[PDB]
C-alpha cells in the first residue's frame, strides 16, 4: 500500500511556441539570378525546368 | 495565378564622381617656361587628383 495525491495544485500557465509560417519569398529566376542582364536570363531560360 | 515580375528601371541610373580635380595644375607642367632635354627628360608625378 502507498499512493501520492496532491492536496493542492497550481495553474502553471507557461509559454509554448509552434512556428507557423515563414517569409514566402517568391524568388524568381530571370531577375534574382539575372538582374538587368539579358545575358544571364538568356542563359538561364534554357535551364528552364529548374 | 502568378503571372510574372516587372523589372522596372526608370531613367536608368546616374553615374557620379567627386568634385573637380584638386592639385592637378597641368598648365604649368604643359605650358611651362621650363622644359627638359631629350636625354634629360624630366619626370614628375600627378597623384590624388
Ligand atoms: C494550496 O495552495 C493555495 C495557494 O497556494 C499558492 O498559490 C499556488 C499557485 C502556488 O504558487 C503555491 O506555492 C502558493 O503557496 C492555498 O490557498 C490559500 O488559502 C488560504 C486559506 O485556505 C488563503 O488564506 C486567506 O487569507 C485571507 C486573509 O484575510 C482570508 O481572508 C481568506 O479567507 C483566506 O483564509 C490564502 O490566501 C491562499 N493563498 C496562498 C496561501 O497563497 C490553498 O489553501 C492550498 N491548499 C491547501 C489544502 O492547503
Amino acid at each position: 500500500n502507498s499512493i501520492a495525491i496532491p492536496t493542492n495544485f497550481t495553474i502553471s500557465v507557461t509559454t509554448e511556441i509552434l512556428p507557423v509560417s515563414m517569409t514566402k519569398t517568391s524568388v524568381d529566376c530571370t531577375m534574382y539570378i539575372c538582374g538587368d542582364s539579358t545575358e544571364c536570363s538568356n542563359l538561364l531560360l534554357q535551364y528552364g525546368s529548374f | 495565378y502568378q503571372t510574372s515580375n516587372f523589372r522596372v528601371q526608370p531613367t536608368e541610373s546616374i553615374v557620379r564622381f567627386p568634385n573637380i580635380t584638386n592639385l592637378c595644375p597641368f598648365g604649368e607642367v604643359f605650358n611651362a617656361t621650363r622644359f627638359a632635354s631629350v636625354y634629360a627628360w624630366n619626370r614628375k608625378r600627378i597623384s590624388n587628383c
